[PDB]
């Protein structure tokens, strides 16, 4: 509404804004072996997979 | 928040249920203990017989 009349009033929260953001991961260096599980030379069968 | 917008009705009526009930409260404890108008002070003396 755009007219308060007198009196207190209990404010939902509108005012806080986050402006930031933070990333924080585990520190890995390997690449994960995409060419063992992609490129091997054989597949097992579907039975043995 | 951006998906609730839409709820603002279902949220101003349960607020305003609350806010009656609150001012209820206040009412209540009014009606019970301020019926008299003037603080009397008790006498000095305590010859009450
Ligand atoms: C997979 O094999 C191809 C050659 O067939 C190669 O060009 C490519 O770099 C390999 N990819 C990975 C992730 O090892």
């Amino acid at each position: 509404s755009f007219t308060v009349e007198k009196g207190i009033y209990q404010t939902s929260n509108f005012r806080v804004q986050p402006t930031e953001s933070i990333v924080r991961f585990p520190n890995i260096t390997n690449l994960c072996p995409f060419g063992e599980v992609f490129n091997a030379t054989r597949f097992a069968s579907v039975y043995a997979w | 928040s951006n998906l609730l917008l839409q709820y603002g009705s279902f949220c101003t009526q349960l607020n305003r249920a609350l806010t009656g009930i609150a001012v209820e409260q206040d009412k209540n404890t009014q009606e019970v203990f301020a019926q008299v108008k003037q603080i009397y002070k008790t006498p000095p003396i305590k010859d009450f017989g």
